[PDB]
């Protein structure tokens, strides 16, 4: 039986400070423990210019 | 690196009860299995002892097997009881009755091959497996043969591991029962073999601890195996805590045994102290080390004093520095250097770990491999062979179905190391 | 200018699915069609004219077709959010599946759906001014793909003619396995794409799994992901087509400068930066080291290692902000290494181009945005070695007609498993003769 | 793609109304025939077991056969009883007597007709008609005549669809009945014959899973019977929602069958676990494999460790990854690889479905394939042997009509049966 | 310019963050890999690029791996304080330690690592145009250090080749001792490394705690104030490539000047004004008072006595405000003395090199703060004395084969312990020899 949504909202709730549902979840990449942030243009270096 | 127990007979269950109360309270674990501790080093890691169950709950990894259930329904009545997973109690219908032959062919046959089938559903459920960690009697008769049995077939299907076990050894003073040197002598038959290291515990040095250190007016078994779970929660701390030099159950053993027979230690705490003399003097790393080499504080009837020190190992706990752990290894070898082999350049290994256990500033437990131990089978040994000449209570054993070349193979074998602690107390260069 | 998109069965259903979210979301077109109102002001663009068509009321269709026999897939794609995207006669089902019997649907089933599904090509190849290849999405371990995919390339082969044709082919992986008669059905696939087909691209789950264990963090991938990083692929090979760049690369060229003999058309597949936020965030990600990467097994989508043969051709696509100075340097600097060898009569082995559109972030996704990549297609006799494993496997099970009966019952001659068995044979034969060291003077 | 129920028999007309209780509770139908479900993902395939009637009532493609009325008045009686079609149920004047032979030859022949008449009715409105399903015991007297001889009659006349059926047959340790060997030997002669996939399942793994497995205190038949539709619903799911790889009966067949007569399956549910330890334990793929693969969890008394599996297959519902199902399978296969026959490279087929059962975040069907079969039929063998030889009770049998010589042929047929079984596992790949 | 920095197991991981510590504080990047101050034009620097490389978002990441068997003390650095500056695929960690067994790191576990940190440093060694050596930091005696240390220097040497390996290492000392079976471990490393180092330095956790004891007022001294003094060592070598001098040393200068001989490459260390800000301020340091203090032995890392050999070379570094004029002075004030002796074979016994960058004081630390510091490294036949104890002590144990069948269990077998000591004895009879006097001209 199941004790409806509540009671199921608060179990998913109490899960995931399990170290396996954090490390490990389903079809994602495991989140990050500090910010980043992404440039306009993205990630790694701009090609460097020259003179025509 | 996670470790699996398994509690055999009333004294395994016990000190298990005890020890299992004793971990719960240092990761902040609460008797109903939700998390509550105070910081974030308690919980990265404990997955060590701990399997994770639904909605916050932690499960211990630990196998409770017992012929009779009335220590189960005791344990289960207690008040971290309920922490167990039910599917983990095991037990049978009838007693061991005392008897090693009993314990280890009639009912360990019969139920063997469920314990076998719970110990490698909660091994194979590891994602790397250490030693496994095993409390039981020597002297008991469920205890011994069962314990010796399953050792056997954790041996057969994890070679590779380590293999773990602490034993109450029957006392020389105050038999509770009579068959006692028989069952000693085959067990100590079956570990010589089968363990990598046996750590041995007699019940008169644990009175002896509580009498003249603690002055307990009236001890009673709870204080026994609370000393026990105290060097038993002792020993895995630098698995599961950082520090300054970290060890392991593999390197305890590396530094410990020079030859594969002598792996039979001696166990010791320090900081016990009672409660009215603690106002007057702070604990400080020359003090424990008094106490934690005072005979005083070892938990086995023989006396360092009629041996000598092959190896010995200090595990700190507590925020110190290392200048003065290895100085008072010096100083303590150098002033005492009769009682130290003196083939080995150095006999003491030192570590240290950051976490204390709760209300101490500072803590050491103490392992030592001496050669005194010769001392507690001699005792043993003089009991079997005056019994053992008149066949004093065999039809018992040879109605089970033992043969007689059993039990002088055991005696023949116990003698053998008696032999080998001798021969390499009396060992010189030449 | 022009291309149109086949999906058949499973496995190609749900790629296209995420194949069409990619080209949707990298043009700008909504899911319902309609474009909004800012991408179109200022300037007329005709690039998606390569994947979509318009009505004259503006709304966008696209330009593939959706076959199954099984139902299930293509009323999820009915009831879903993409409804109103796709013409409802594109999506054709039949009743029943072809239970993964090759019999079932080349003999039986697939001969009564053909004729709409070339009703519906034809009718889309009528309304086109300037089509340039089919592309095909399939799955050879199953029934229904091995089937209908043969018995469909066979007929449009014959009707259209000289056409290119280029397939994306999911194959058995080496030790992960879903279903136990794939072998019969992958060497019996195979006996039919040797014939009609220019170029085939060979894909394995268990690379694509390792791929995302090792580069991105993920323990427990699902299709979506492995969908996602093939769509990716899709676009970075039809990106030349649709947008400007300096050394375009079209689909005639692919064709002309890959294959050597007639027969010798199976091509390895390799994605650069695939790559999580953290990582991104640590690493510069210049020119150098991503052709580096393309080289290192780690990074190939078929689990083959390219260091057990020789390459005969490699293709180089660069997309986003590169200069072709830096192309050339790296392909002299792989060019120098020891543990890359071309076979001796190969010696202009590269073919490169350079695409300034850089690769598209899709909401949901899981890779980094980045400035640039690069996608590999090179042909190796490395690729031998999967076809050994599959004769193997074969081999086993045909001695004692393990499940023949089956095949037998639905229309099939016994006969045909020794063809097929021996023509795989004689091209396992092709990559030994080809590859060979050195020929003697005398 | 549409399936036709036929429930014969005392057994197989109480399992069928367990049946429709839990396939009418999946797709929220009321036992008035009202559609109150909550998604509508139930009704979108309601046309695979249900016809619908005018307004909002659903009712079932089923048809009703028995030789009293005793049991069908108690089925139309029951709580869902009513939505069943009134005409559908067929029914006699006078009892098996628990004889084959009259079952088969007297009054069968006289009903037979009737029932034939309404399955033509059923299936000629199907748009396209997938196979039949039949639920019935071997060792009764109904249920094995009027079952083996309606299920010819179906093959003749529906010869390129699928033919299923779920058997519940005789144990020695529990019998109900005397002349129980005479019956299942007649069955199982007709069904190697006619069928294309046969379930077998023994009352004794049921009782065994409900004490060992469930704990239960005093189960019941109808639990028994709800375990047995738990996997009857189960082997159909992928046929009436959407999956990440579908699956359905015609590729089980051409997956799990290598040779035609090799067509006998074992059964297994996952998920069991008592309601005490449900806190103890989550659900993940490998606890689900690990008790997939426990023989506790197998509904035959033969074990699979005295066999090798030819082929498998497990059909996963719930929300998981492909990488950890394709592994774990791998695992298995590896690790155990002596109870794999060699000369197939991959055994197990592995489908996932995205709808789990109600109240279950995840679960699991396994359908087995293995020689261990053999020792079932071999013992029913011995019990007919030992009757046959002395004519025990064939008196009755003969006077229906029977000749002796049907009896020496069904045992010639069942023999090569076990012979077919233990070659193919006593052999060497040369 | 560039050098790259390889620490292995638990001294060499602990000394590693005195190091990066040190080296962040003295160029100025924050604990995040960022920059204060501006970055417009008008001033350019490059001395980091000896031990960073800049991101194109101008982070700047370290060119450092760490390895180590167990988890512990690398998931220490990746929830400690500096998580952001280090690329987590830098951080290597296996599953279970070497337990004090040189077999078992060299054979069992080491064995399926290595190959991981090798792509590391082919990775590293890719993103450089003037790699000058390798840097590496372990403890001879423990298991890990040991047998990984020796088996990737084995690698390196056949990969890398030609370029440089410069090692700091740390032996048991001679009374105070930490686990039995060091004498083995120290005796089984040092055969490797005689064949694949350039230099070796050697350092004495007694000869630290003696001068911390006695030259700063540290009663109760931890692992933490040895490792922040041998940060200090690797940063005055180090600084001679980053800042600007009057005469500069490059690192293969070191290898030219320091070894006679192939195999006589083992060098002490020592540093002058290890000194407390309270004393600091009561007394003026000269060149010429730290040019004698670095010759008293109170001022060793090392627990030698020089009285009892001679010197081949030595290598004075001054950094700060000094000038070359008085180290010269000093230096012929220091060879006229008559307890320093030196081979009458090395008569220009002195290498100098001078640096304006003064040496860098850390909040926390315990150093004062200096206008001028010296650092020196010597080669002296007094070395010999520390392998003869190790020896005698491996001679006591090895008599009864002590240990010996835990590491024959792993994988040893015998005759390798014999081996090694030989070759042990052979480098102490080199000792002999090198320093005899020659018997006459003719
Ligand atoms: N990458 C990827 N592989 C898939 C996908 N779906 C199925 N596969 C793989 O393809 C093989 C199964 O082929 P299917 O596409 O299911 O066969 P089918 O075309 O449906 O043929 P029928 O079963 O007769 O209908 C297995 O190896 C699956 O792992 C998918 O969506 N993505
Ligand atoms: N200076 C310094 N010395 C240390 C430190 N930790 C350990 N040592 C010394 O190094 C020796 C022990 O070597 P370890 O580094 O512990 O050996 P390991 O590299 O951890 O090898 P494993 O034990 O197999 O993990 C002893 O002489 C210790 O005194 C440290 O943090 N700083
Ligand atoms: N330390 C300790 N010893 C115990 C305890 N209970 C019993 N013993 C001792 O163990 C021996 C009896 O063994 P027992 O456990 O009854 O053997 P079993 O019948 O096989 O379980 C006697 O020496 C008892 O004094 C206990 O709780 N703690
Ligand atoms: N599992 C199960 N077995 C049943 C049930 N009812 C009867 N049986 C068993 O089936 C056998 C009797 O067969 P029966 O159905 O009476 O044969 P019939 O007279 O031909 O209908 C005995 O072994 C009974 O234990 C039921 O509801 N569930
Ligand atoms: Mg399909
Ligand atoms: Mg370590």
């Amino acid at each position: 039986e199941t004790g409806g949504r509540m009671m199921a909202l608060m179990e998913q709730q109490l899960e995931r400070a399990y170290l396996s549902n954090v490390r490990r979840p389903l079809g994602k990449v495991p989140a990050a423990m500090y910010d980043v942030q992404v440039p306009h243009s993205g990630f790694g270096i701009p090609s460097e210019k020259s003179e025509s | 690196r996670e470790i699996v127990c398994v509690q055999a007979g009333q004294c395994g269950n016990q000190i298990g009860s005890k020890f299992w109360e004793v971990i719960s309270d240092e990761h902040g674990v609460d008797p109903t299995g939700t998390y509550q501790g105070d910081s974030d080093l308690q919980l990265e890691r404990i997955n060590v002892y701990f399997d994770e169950a639904t909605g916050g709950r932690y499960v211990p990894r630990s196998v409770l097997i017992d012929l009779e259930p009335g220590t189960m329904d005791s344990v289960r009545a207690g008040p971290y009881g309920q922490i167990f997973r039910p599917d983990n109690f095991i037990f049978g219908q009838s007693g061991a009755g005392n008897n090693w032959a009993k314990g280890h062919y009639t009912e360990g046959a019969e139920l063997i091959d469920s314990v076998l089938d719970v110990c490698c559903k909660e091994a194979e459920s590891c994602d790397c497996l250490q030693g496994f960690q095993i409390c039981h009697s020597l002297g008991g008769g469920t205890g011994s043969g069962m314990g010796t049995l399953l050792i056997s077939k954790l041996r057969e299907q994890y070679p590779d591991r380590i293999m773990m076990t602490f034993s109450i050894i029957p006392s020389p003073k105050v038999s509770d029962t009579v068959v006692e040197p028989y069952n000693t002598t085959l067990s100590v038959h079956q570990l010589v073999e089968n363990s990598d290291e046996s750590m041995c515990i007699d019940n008169e040095a644990l009175y002896d601890i509580c009498f003249r250190t603690l002055k307990l007016t009236t001890p009673t078994f709870g204080d026994l195996n609370h000393l026990v779970s105290a060097v038993v929660s002792g020993v895995t701390c630098c698995l599961r805590f950082p520090g300054q030099l970290n060890s392991d159950l593999r390197k305890l053993a590396v530094n410990l045994v020079p030859f594969p027979r002598l792996h039979f230690f001696m166990m010791g705490f320090a900081p016990l102290t009672s409660r009215g003399s603690q106002q007057y003097r702070g604990l400080s790393v020359p003090e424990l080390t008094q106490q934690m080499f005072d005979a005083k504080n070892m938990m086995q009837a023989a006396d360092p004093r009629h041996g000598r020190y092959l190896t010995a190992s200090a595990l700190f706990r507590g925020r110190m520095s290392t200048k003065e752990v290895d100085e008072q290894m010096l100083n303590v070898q150098n002033k005492n250097s009769s009682y130290f082999i003196e083939w080995i350049p150095n006999n003491i290994k030192s570590s240290v770990c950051d976490i204390p256990p709760k209300g101490l500033k500072m803590a050491v437990t103490f392992i030592g491999n001496n050669t005194c131990i010769q001392e507690m089978f001699r005792r043993v040994g003089e009991q079997f062979t005056l019994m053992f000449r008149r066949k004093a209570f065999l039809h018992w054993y040879t109605g089970e179905g033992m043969d007689e070349m059993e039990f002088t193979e055991a005696e023949s074998n116990m003698n053998d190391l008696v032999s080998e602690y001798q021969q390499y107390q009396d060992a010189t260069i030449e | 200018r022009e291309a149109i998109c086949i999906h058949i069965g499973q496995a190609g259903c749900q790629v296209g699915n995420a194949c069409w979210e990619l080209f949707c979301l990298e043009h700008g077109i909504q899911p319902d069609g309609a474009m909004p109102s800012d991408k179109t002001i200022g300037v007329e663009d005709d690039a998606f004219n390569t994947f979509f068509s318009e009505t004259g009321a503006g709304k966008h269709v696209p330009r593939a077709v959706f076959l199954d026999l099984e139902p299930t897939v293509v009323d999820e794609v009915r009831t879903g959010t993409y409804r109103q995207l796709f013409h409802p006669e594109q999506l054709i089902s039949g009743k029943e599946d072809a239970a993964n019997n090759y019999a079932r649907g080349h003999y039986t089933i697939g001969k009564e759906i053909v004729d709409l599904c070339l009703d519906r090509i034809r009718k889309l190849a009528d309304n086109c001014t300037g089509l340039q290849g089919f592309l095909v999405y399939h799955a050879v371990g199953g029934g229904t793909g091995s089937g209908l995919g043969a018995l469909l390339l066979e007929r449009l082969s014959v009707d259209y003619g000289k056409k290119s044709k280029l397939g994306y082919t999911v194959y058995p992986s080496p030790q992960v396995s879903t279903a136990v008669v794939e072998p019969y059905n992958s060497v019996l696939s195979t006996h039919s794409l040797l014939e009609h087909t220019d170029v085939a691209a060979m894909l394995d789950n268990e690379a694509i799994y390792d791929l995302t264990r090792r580069n991105l963090d993920i323990e427990r991938p699902t299709y979506t992901n492995l969908n996602r990083l093939i769509g990716q692929v899709v676009s970075s090979l039809t990106a030349s087509l649709r947008f400007d760049g300096a050394l375009n690369v079209d689909l005639t060229e692919f064709q002309t400068n890959l294959v050597p003999y007639p027969r010798i058309h199976f091509v390895l597949t390799s994605y650069a930066p695939v790559i999580s936020a953290e990582k991104a965030y640590h690493e510069q990600l210049s020119v150098s080291e991503i052709s580096n990467a393309v080289f290192e097994p780690a990074s190939m989508m078929t689990k083959c290692d390219p260091r057990h043969g020789k390459y005969m051709a490699c293709c180089l696509m660069y997309r986003g902000d590169v200069v072709p100075k830096d192309v050339n340097a790296a392909v002299a600097t792989i060019k120098t290494k020891r543990t890359i060898q071309f076979v001796d009569w190969s010696p202009t082995g590269f073919k490169c181009g350079i695409n300034y559109q850089p690769p598209t972030v899709v909401p949901g996704g899981d890779l980094a945005k980045v400035q640039r990549a690069v996608c590999m297609i090179a042909n190796s006799t490395a690729i031998a070695e999967v076809f050994a494993r599959i004769d193997h496997k074969f081999d086993l099970m045909y001695s004692k007609r393990a499940f023949v009966h089956w095949y037998v019952g639905e229309g099939m001659e016994e006969g045909e498993f020794s063809e097929a068995r021996e023509d795989l044979a004689a091209l396992e034969k092709d990559y030994e003769e080809v590859g060979a060291e050195s020929a003697d003077m005398d």
